[PDB]
């Protein structure tokens, strides 16, 4: 299963996971390609924010599915 | 005088001392006063821009009083630019504001030459035939160019900059560059070379690295296995079951540390650009550099840009933490300097001086050689001529009867309407129940024109002629805020502009960049 | 109040059209209505405060309410556009209505030199739509509890006219969010709080023995020496804003730097630490607010479909919004219509739920307090703690609960798990 997640900045990188693995994992998949923290990553499907204890099939994620790192801010 | 430095410390600390130099030194010119042009100069004037000259020809109206928090009941009448010039200058001392309080067509007409004084020259509320004719201007003579503009719920944006590189890219995230995979010499000496939990992470993973290649000769690729196996490696040799935090630290980096040296993609092609192959006298220093950097990477890089010279924190003990530092800082001090060789050799095949480029320049960029970008805007011709027109684009993006594109054709077809009808789609509100035809006409002829097969939803419009071309502070603002940086990026080139451009909804609250 | 004055609003007021919401009716009256009786509060002033109070001025507000218990300081200036160094040292409640309610002709905005927990729900009911612009987590957790804790449930039923619209919007760098919450429906501030990164902290085993960069220094200096020297006399705390403290503990911390031979020690730098300092611009304020701004304009008047509870923006590269639905946790121990129920032991000690409360992601309480009936079992909040402040028991006379909890500030509300 090929699917796509975009960065922070709408990069957007593709990523080979099967249902199986967990959200945890597609985290390390990203940081391994775009070197983000996967402590600060934060995914989204479908409204949904994912749980990295959780597998992908969990969220029915497929293929073409496209998860968004998102983020919320402190400042004001 | 250290007065300054008090007031900008919240920016100092997101483009340093050089950008803050940089904008002082800057020069904006505004074309319209409207709330969107009185916004954008906002969000200047504060951070502190050099100076500013408001071009507006225009009398403060009724409603311009109303929606622009730069012009006051009591400025009715006046010249719209004047107006606004008194009340931004209020916002920051260390700023000089100035204006001509004529229209921009007059201004191309008696003299075109004006706008070559400008940086950067930012353009609102125009209509198209005043912009093709500056972008025209402008582009030949080498200004860039913002036009910007705010239509009902939707901003508008588009830049015009024929090439900008940039050095200083400011990445959010990027992969160390630690070389593990291709090690220099200094750096194998170092790890050769050897309080468990004072050993630096990278050593770890260095020495089963070394062992792993013995039992081998493998560099460890098998992504779901073989690292994955490596770890297990690492996980044998914890003091009999102490505790070893960093070596669980250096099995949680093994997913990274394994490949983190080759030429990024977006460098390659700066590599195998025209103006990095073919150099001249012409040549600007960016390209020079850049130029260096590939002559580097074919001799003494040995395949790869210069080391970085910095790797990320981690557990260790004081000392063999700053010593590790140290080889890499080295490292890429030589590096920089091997560049910095390539770079007088190119200068003085063109006749320059040796020191026609800093060693400040040549530290900065060797730091950034991987992030290096350049980017380059179609002229707005391309973009309006027939045969250009990107509609391999528009059509793509029109897949959805909702994309942000949609706006634009919209925007394109109230622009035929005003040069059809000299006059913006439903302003009085008799007139949104007629207009409302006589714009789909104009939609129409425009999708024609130009060839462009796409089905655009009736209710759209309708909500452009509700909108009687509008100018709402809300979105005016929302355009002031993003405007203000990408043009702070043009002057200080110390990030990455957008593209080509880029279209906001405040109806859906969603936005998109389009063409490039 | 002069001719063509709100003609840039009007349009929407006046005329319908293809995306209004359904409960839009085009009216020649609205304006006015919204003019002289929508109350609006927005918290904090600075920056999205400044902001916010500038959109809703020229979009047809004239009833803002502004709160916030800050001094302005000249570091706030590049850009919070309504203060200038005169009036340094001021209020920013007090002049950001001054200077609006001048600028703007007849905009009547109240100041608050509060903390939005001077106030109680009798103050908060007095709004039709609350706008924040503050600037730390707590404080966005505790209106949050206090805009929950006004809903009113008529038998499991939520009553619509109890619910208070709640518009925050959120800035870091080039960076920003905004969100629209609707305390009974819409995903609250805790369903996603985890959303917000986790804060960079230095285990002290390194701050204390094996010091690597500057801010580890800098972070000593101020942790741990001032403390053990009093360096401006017993008892007297590290002010942060007091030049001469950040100018003694740039020094040290250039000595410390020196000690273990760590570049990098700058007066800035020092600043940044002890403040913890967040990059801003003018920039990115003005684009979350006119956001959050347009929200409220639209939610005032149905003149549009309000954002579905979230937008995410970025700067650095180009120009990124992503906009999404987020999911309302179902189980949010804040929105959630009934008690939290759910048990972390069949039966054995306290601590084993003090720490479930204080370290458990989705609830990350400080200093709870627990109470089961009707007594209190610890509570952290001097001597009234102590004594309970110091189990198998009670760990047991509970039995099979409704427990009842209430974090430092973290909600305004008794949150009651089972």
């Amino acid at each position: 299963m090929l699917i796509k997640v975009k960065t922070l900045t709408g990069k957007e990188i593709e990523i080979d996971i099967e249902p199986t693995d967990k959200v945890e994992r597609i985290k390390e998949r990203v940081e391994e390609k775009e070197g983000i923290p996967p402590q600060q990553q934060r995914l989204i499907y479908s409204g949904k924010q994912m749980n990295d204890e959780k597998t992908a099939a969990d969220y029915k994620i497929l293929g073409g599915s496209v998860l968004h790192l998102v983020l919320a801010l402190r400042g004001g | 005088k250290l007065l300054k430095e008090q007031k900008y410390d919240r920016q100092l600390r997101l483009w340093g001392d050089h950008g803050q130099e940089a904008l002082e030194s800057a020069h904006v010119c505004l074309i319209n006063a409207t709330a969107t042009g009185t916004e954008i100069l906002k969000n200047l004037v504060l951070p502190g821009i050099g100076s500013f000259t408001i071009i507006d020809g225009n009398q403060v109206s009724g409603e311009d009083a109303g929606n622009n928090f730069f012009l006051q009941r009591s400025s009715i009448g006046k010249n719209r630019a004047e107006a606004a010039m008194e009340f931004l200058q209020e916002l920051n001392s260390d700023v000089s504001g100035s204006f001509v309080e004529e229209s921009p067509e007059n201004l191309l007409d008696n003299d075109p030459s004006f706008f070559c004084r400008f940086t950067v020259v930012v353009a609102t509320q125009l209509p198209e035939s005043t912009s093709l004719r500056l972008a025209d201007v402008l582009w030949n003579s080498q200004i860039p160019l913002l036009i910007c503009r705010t239509y009902g719920l939707v901003g508008y944006m588009r830049i015009i900059i024929k090439e900008h590189p940039v050095i200083e890219s400011h990445p959010d995230n990027a992969l160390e560059d630690l070389r593990l995979d291709k090690p220099f010499p200094e750096l194998r000496e170092h790890f050769q070379s050897y309080d468990h939990s004072h050993t630096p992470w990278i050593v770890i993973i260095a020495k089963y690295l070394a062992q792993w290649y013995s039992e081998t000769n493998g560099r460890i690729p098998k992504t779901y296995k073989e690292k994955e196996d490596f770890r297990d490696l690492i996980r044998q040799g914890i003091l009999k079951p102490e505790d070893e935090e960093n070596f669980e630290e250096a099995i949680k980096n093994v997913n990274t540390a394994l490949n983190t040296t080759q030429i990024p993609s977006s460098i390659e092609d700066i590599f195998n650009d025209d103006r990095c192959i073919n150099i001249t006298k012409q040549t600007p220093s960016f390209w020079i550099l850049a130029r260096a950097l590939k002559e580097f990477v074919a001799k003494e890089g040995q395949g790869n840009l210069p080391v970085r010279g910095t790797i990320p924190d981690m557990i260790a003990d004081s000392g063999k933490y700053i010593k590790l530092q140290n080889v890499y800082r080295e490292k890429a001090k030589k590096d920089a300097a091997a560049v910095g060789n390539h770079v007088a050799k190119l200068l003085q095949s063109i006749g320059q001086a040796p020191e026609s480029i800093s060693e400040k320049e040549l530290k900065l960029l060797c730091s950034n050689s991987a992030f290096l970008r350049v980017v380059r805007c179609r002229s707005l011709a391309e973009e309006y001529g027939l045969d250009t027109i990107n509609k391999d684009e528009i059509i793509s993006s029109m897949d959805n009867p909702d994309n942000e594109i949609v706006l634009y054709l919209m925007l394109r077809a109230v622009d035929r309407f005003h040069k059809q009808q000299g006059r913006y789609p439903g302003v009085s509100n008799y007139q949104v129940e007629e207009d409302i035809g006589k714009l789909k006409s104009c939609l129409t002829g425009f999708l024609q024109e130009y060839g462009l097969s796409v089905m655009v939803k009736d209710d759209y419009v309708h909500e452009f002629c509700r909108y009687g071309a509008a100018e709402p502070h809300t979105i005016a603002a929302f355009l002031g805020g993003a405007a203000a940086q990408e043009v702070i990026k043009i002057i200080t080139k110390q990030f990455v502009i957008f593209n080509n451009t880029y279209i906001y909804s405040g109806m859906s609250q969603t936005s998109a960049t389009f063409q490039l | 109040d002069w001719e063509g004055r709100w003609n840039h609003v009007k349009k929407f007021l006046e005329r319908s059209g293809p995306f209004t919401h359904p409960d839009f009716e085009p009216s020649t009256e609205s304006l006015q209505f919204l003019l002289d009786t929508c109350k609006v509060l927005v918290i904090g002033a600075g920056g999205l405060g400044c902001e916010l109070l500038k959109n809703l001025a020229l979009s047809g507000f004239r009833q803002i309410h502004v709160i916030d218990m800050d001094t302005i300081d000249v570091s706030n200036l590049n850009r919070q556009f309504l203060f200038r160094p005169k009036d340094i040292g001021r209020p920013k409640a007090e002049v950001a209505a001054e200077f609006l309610n001048d600028r703007v002709p007849n905009c009547n905005v109240v100041p608050h030199f509060n903390k939005i927990q001077d106030f109680n729900d009798t103050f908060y009911r007095q709004f039709h739509i609350i706008v924040c612009g503050l600037d730390s987590i707590i404080a966005r957790r505790w209106i949050n509890g206090m805009l929950i804790s006004l809903l009113n449930y008529e038998d499991g039923v939520l009553d619509p006219s109890s619910i208070v619209p709640l518009i925050d919007g959120g800035t870091e760098g080039f960076k920003g969010n905004a969100r629209v919450i609707l305390p009974g429906m819409t995903a609250c501030i805790e369903c996603t709080l985890e959303l917000y990164p986790p804060q960079v902290n230095f285990p002290m085993a390194t701050i204390a023995s094996m010091p690597r960069l500057p801010e580890h220094c800098i972070e000593y200096v101020r942790m741990l020496q001032w403390p053990k020297e009093q360096p401006f006399g017993e008892g007297v705390p590290l002010d942060g804003d007091d030049p001469e403290h950040i100018q003694w503990i740039f020094q040290k911390s250039l000595e410390r730097a020196s000690q273990y031979n760590i570049r990098g020690v700058t007066y800035r730098l020092t600043q940044g630490v002890v403040k913890r300092i967040i990059p801003a611009v003018a920039s990115t304020n003005a684009v979350i607010a006119a956001v959050c701004a347009t929200e409220v304009f639209k939610i005032a008047t149905s003149a549009y479909i309000p954002l579905n509870n979230y937008l995410v923006f970025n700067d650095v590269d180009g120009l990124y919004t992503y906009t999404f639905e987020a999911e309302r946790k179902e189980n949010c121990p804040a929105c959630s219509q009934l008690p939290q129920n759910i048990q972390f032991s069949p039966s054995a000690k306290l601590q084993e739920v003090l720490d479930y409360l204080t370290n458990s992601a989705s609830l990350q309480m400080k200093s709870p307090a627990i109470t089961a009936t009707n007594r209190t079992l610890y509570l952290q909040s001097v001597t009234s703690i102590e004594e309970r402040t110091r189990k198998e028991l009670g760990l047991v006379d509970g039995q099979e609960a409704v427990a009842d909890v209430t974090t430092p500030q973290t909600v305004l509300f008794k949150l009651h798990f089972t």
